């Protein structure tokens, strides 16, 4: 390889031999593109003129009242498509075309990677097929309609837990047979090298912008940046530029689901153990005898029993801290942002917000400047949430 | 390792090709599985390739996915598989036995520990589906240390460097995935382990076709599983059907 | 009054005497605010840091293929809330607070004015009640959930056509009784003075930005700017800055519904006659004996039997041209943008696009630079459209 | 105009207050409507305020909205209303008749034309619900030209300049919407047309209360409509109920 596939002991390329050539080809294209001014120009043009970068950095007006916390929201919910997922898809799509691929394969849970893949495909003239767990098709339904309207083929996966990992399985199986004409547009900073690297580099602008914005507004770096972690793309995109800024805390939030103790969560980084799956060596939710355990989260976008290798590494060296947030905590954070800031966040993003609220509430007289990555908008979640709030009497 | 050498040695002496059926351990049940395996051997299988049920078989098609589910339903675990392997070996001392694994099952309780266990039960080779030659170091080293043949797949899109690597690192046999005749030549030239055709082997003609082409034999990757699947309701018919199939496939290998 | 309530013969203040004081108060506050740097600063801050201005100007890549047309889309679909409606609500909300009002009244059809009112209310700490026709509650359902989640009270109007005009009626009736504590946040550039003026001024940035953007990208003004017209806010916001640029064509598109000839449309500017209703003197859909006729459009946001007075005036003097687009034409334009540019537009905006496509298709060798106001995104419309495409076999 | 003067002249001579009921023309039907109107007059109404059904009554509450719907259902049009007005006037030559209109109905076929029509049928005044004094010029001028009294509403939030305008422009009477006693004083001082209390008049006490306060009478804006609404099933009871009500309201005005 041209680049290092490992982050400490995590990462690698654990795929059937038949896929190695495809990965090597991708890595090569990526290295070349990165040095290609023409590529850089095109990417930047799409980000700016089509996707709507740079996204705003909004200062919360009400939710920090009565505390010494200053909270800013990196508005990825404002990106065309409705989430951070759009950034990297544009980059990958340009790569696909450069490699002469005419078809796209993708997996999605929240349907945000799915939507982004479909829009990029429509624009660049690629044929798109998307694998989505049957459970997700149901709970993130609005996104299914969007995908279909843009001409993408949506394939429901009924096997296993009928969620992200199951869609991931199907996508890899598909690619194994179609690598010649199809590019696998992996949705997160996980999987085999070079994906973790590529996705980070194509999401890097999140943190780069945040730094410039916060410095402009506050004249100093944040005390901490907080982001949810499902696969690890939005977090790493936010974290990347701050890694060398030691004074800046990096907090990743994994889904606590029903609660860690229940076993129904999606927090492998802190509660799993190293394993080999989905082409990588990383922390995983697994049984005693090495079978992959099914994750659980109210949030389709975080419902994945593993995590990107760079996160596992950052944790191990203690550069970044990882915590968990339960379903109930995320719901409250969702409700709160809606009613007090007039922003409807994705349930995924609500996990990161819930943690920031905890930080402020627990130590109200502690002076701190926080930045939360508002990874997406909650349009996709409204039917789901409404029916919960209702069943409780909060709506 | 040795059991493979002995096989190829003798096979050669009769100008016969090897016929190796694939089956999932514990499908559709422990006892029935054992019965099936006995039948394959009796019907003329030269060697065996056995799968250990894995939760997320990302390199397998629906036939094998289904097999895994049946096994799981039957309450089969990796521990039970090792128990079965012992019983098999007790009955059939010379037949070469190869395992088809996923890396997580090997990695789980330590790589070295897994291979030591294989050695103990009398397994001859291990193929790890999701470990490319590029990442194989620790796996092939532990195998060698425990007198286990590390099996590697030679994909249709193999290049010269791949051929050379596989020739160097592999033992027992080379798992070929279908220029066919050119691949054979190069492998031979590189002194790779005897090549077995793994792609498309579902009927006898394909067997003979492979041997004729220069292969040392053929692996039937899912054809057997299909028979199990279709005869679930009648184990009686199942065994009869398997017997007829294997017998026919083996016959095709005498050329 | 401080300002001229009339545009030629159109406009005025045709309300019950009891509301005059409220209108005079509003006009005064507006005049004052406009000269208040503090107000200007706050408004600009919210537009930039909260709403996400300036919006991009996207050049279409595929849909103009085989023609000499260059089409740009002013991306109001990227504004927080999902439509241009957010711009003016922020301004009006600041006015409400400046006037010491604590409650907000609003009407909505598409639910976009409704959403914007709710988000602005949540942020500025105002109590919000929204009138929405029962028909609209159904066909624009996604927006009802959004409104409710943000803590707004949504009141279904079952009278009359159960659409915009009916909600307008109820809102005015409400205000007549609550003007003391409630501000009426009128959703378009229509109604009694000073609304037509205020809404134009608080939407002006659309055209101002477009001009700067197009000049930067093309080094020249557009041949024409096209926008849909329901009440007239998005169009006037786009048009305002170009009025003195005589070389620039201004095209407003009214809904043709089932077709003008059917009588089931919402095109009063071209097919109605001057009347007095909803506090203004303007072109209206009316019976022979002066009863208000019910409009019709597939698009909830355009389903209004009248139009803002400045549009009536611009037409009369021939500065702007007005056309109509049928339901079927809008649907095709919707489908096309989705599948070829990876953008899901609101059905309202699809009306304006449909006209631009007509312009290019009819005279394919005519060299022209067009700008369409993509007033909003189509998330609100997906269930509606999907079920039509389906019933036809195009999905 | 004159019919109003004659009324207030005579009313004064008996130290009586005016009782003016509001009714929607054609509610609940043409014939029944005419019957109702006769009953009000018989029961003691001093003058009449009649509404012409408008499609979108943006200044009316549910009671009047419902009335409009009933009329519309009965197939009532502005043309039919004028026909009814003729029949009424034919029967009752001295009773002052006032119309409550929406601007669109007046504007529709020309402002002047509308007022000329009123004059023809024998209408005494016109109140246009959605035309403030500020926009009244063309309306009040046409009215005056056709010997019609332009009626203006004096809202609770009226200022001095409003009072002065209304005093200047109005004729027939001033439609007061409830400092009450202060409003009366100012209007009198400005020589405004006799003030009638329009807000809240639903019971006799409110009538006497208004006269006592200095008003020239009271307008019952929806109390009558409520009775119609509730007695739809029994017209017999309806008329009886209306008779009793009006009679009681009028009596309350002798003080
Ligand atoms: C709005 C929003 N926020 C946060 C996340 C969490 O993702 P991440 O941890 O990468 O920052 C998602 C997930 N979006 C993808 C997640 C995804 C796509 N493919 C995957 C493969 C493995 C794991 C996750 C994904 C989706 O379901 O559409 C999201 O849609
Ligand atoms: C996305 C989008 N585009 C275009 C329009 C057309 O509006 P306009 O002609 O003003 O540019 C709308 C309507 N939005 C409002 C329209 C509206 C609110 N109040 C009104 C009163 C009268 C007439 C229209 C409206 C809504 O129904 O939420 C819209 O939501
Ligand atoms: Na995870
Ligand atoms: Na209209």
């Amino acid at each position: 390889t041209l680049l290092n596939p490992y982050f400490g002991e995590f990462g690698g390329m654990y795929v059937p031999q038949i896929l190695m050539p495809a990965l090597n080809q991708l890595e090569e294209a990526f290295v070349r593109a990165q040095k290609d001014p023409e590529f850089q120009a095109q990417f930047a043009d799409l980000l700016k003129n089509y996707a709507g970068r740079p996204t705003a950095l909004t200062k919360c007006q009400n939710i920090t009242a009565g505390t010494r916390t200053t909270l800013y929201l990196k508005r990825e919910d404002l990106l065309h498509g409705g989430a951070h997922t759009t950034n990297q898809v544009l980059g990958q799509a340009l790569l696909a075309k450069r490699m002469g691929k005419s078809e796209i394969i993708a997996e999605t849970g929240a349907g945000q990677h799915g939507v982004a893949s479909a829009l990029a495909s429509a624009l660049l003239g690629l044929k798109c097929r998307i694998y989505m767990g049957a459970k997700d098709v149901e709970r993130q339904s609005p996104n299914v309609f969007r995908m279909r309207l843009m001409g993408a083929e949506v394939i429901p996966v009924h096997s296993g837990s009928a969620t992200l990992k199951d869609a991931c399985n199907e996508a890899l199986r598909d690619w194994s047979g179609s690598y010649e004409t199809a590019h696998y547009m992996l949705g997160t900073a996980a999987g085999p090298h070079p994906y973790p690297t590529i996705v980070r580099e194509f999401q890097r602008m999140i943190g780069e912008e945040t730094k410039a914005q916060i410095l402009d507004k506050e004249g100093r770096l944040p005390d901490a940046v907080i982001a949810c972690v499902g696969g690890g793309s939005n977090a790493i995109g936010m974290f990347a530029d701050f890694i060398n800024d030691t004074s800046v805390g990096l907090i990743g939030v994994e889904p606590g689901g029903h609660g860690i103790e229940t076993g129904e969560h999606g927090a492998p980084l802190k509660h799993g153990r190293v394993g080999i799956y989905f082409g990588m060596k990383a922390p995983m939710m697994q049984t005693a005898d090495g079978q992959i355990e099914e994750s659980y989260s109210i949030s389709a976008g975080l419902d994945f029993p593993s995590v990107g290798p760079q996160h596992a590494y950052l944790n191990s060296i203690g550069r970044a801290d990882y915590v968990s947030i339960t379903d109930d905590e995320a719901l409250e954070a969702f409700k709160t942002l809606c009613r007090h800031e007039g922003i409807i966040p994705a349930l995924e993003s609500s996990h990161a917000l819930a943690h920031a609220l905890k930080m402020m509430r627990e130590q109200p007289e502690k002076e701190q400047l926080l930045v939360v990555n508002l990874s997406g908008r909650g349009d996709k979640d409204i039917f789901t949430v409404h029916d919960i709030l209702k069943a409780r009497g909060e709506i | 390792m040795e059991r493979y050498e002995n096989l190829f040695a003798q096979l050669n002496d009769r100008r016969e090709g090897a016929f190796v059926p694939f089956v999932t351990l514990g499908d559709p049940g422990i006892e029935q599985s054992l019965k099936i395996i006995d039948t394959l051997i009796d019907a003329g299988a030269d060697a065996l390739e056995l799968g250990v049920p894995f939760s997320d078989p990302l390199a397998d098609g629906p036939t094998i996915q289904n097999a895994n589910l049946r096994a799981f339903a039957a309450g089969v675990t990796p521990a039970q598989c090792f128990e079965m392997l012992a019983l098999i070996r007790e009955k059939h001392p010379t037949i070469p036995i190869g395992l088809l694994m996923y890396a997580n099952l090997v990695f789980n309780n330590g790589i070295d520990a897994f291979y030591a266990r294989c050695e103990q039960v009398g397994v001859d080779s291990v193929l790890v589906a999701d470990v490319p030659v590029e990442e194989s170091a620790p796996f092939r080293q532990a195998a060698l240390r425990h007198n286990i043949a590390p099996i590697f797949i030679c994909p249709p899109n193999a290049d010269d460097d791949l051929l050379r690597q596989v020739a160097s690192y592999g033992r027992g046999y080379t798992y070929l995935l279908s220029p066919l005749h050119h691949l054979i030549e190069k492998l031979k030239e590189y002194h790779a382990a005897p090549a077995l055709q793994g792609f498309g082997i579902s009927s006898p003609e394909q067997v003979s076709a492979a041997v004729r082409a220069g292969a040392a034999g053929a692996i039937s990757g899912s054809a057997i599983v299909k028979i199990i699947e279709k005869n679930l309701a009648s184990p009686k018919q199942m065994l009869a059907e398997l017997r007829s199939f294997v017998s026919a496939m083996k016959a095709a290998s005498r050329a």
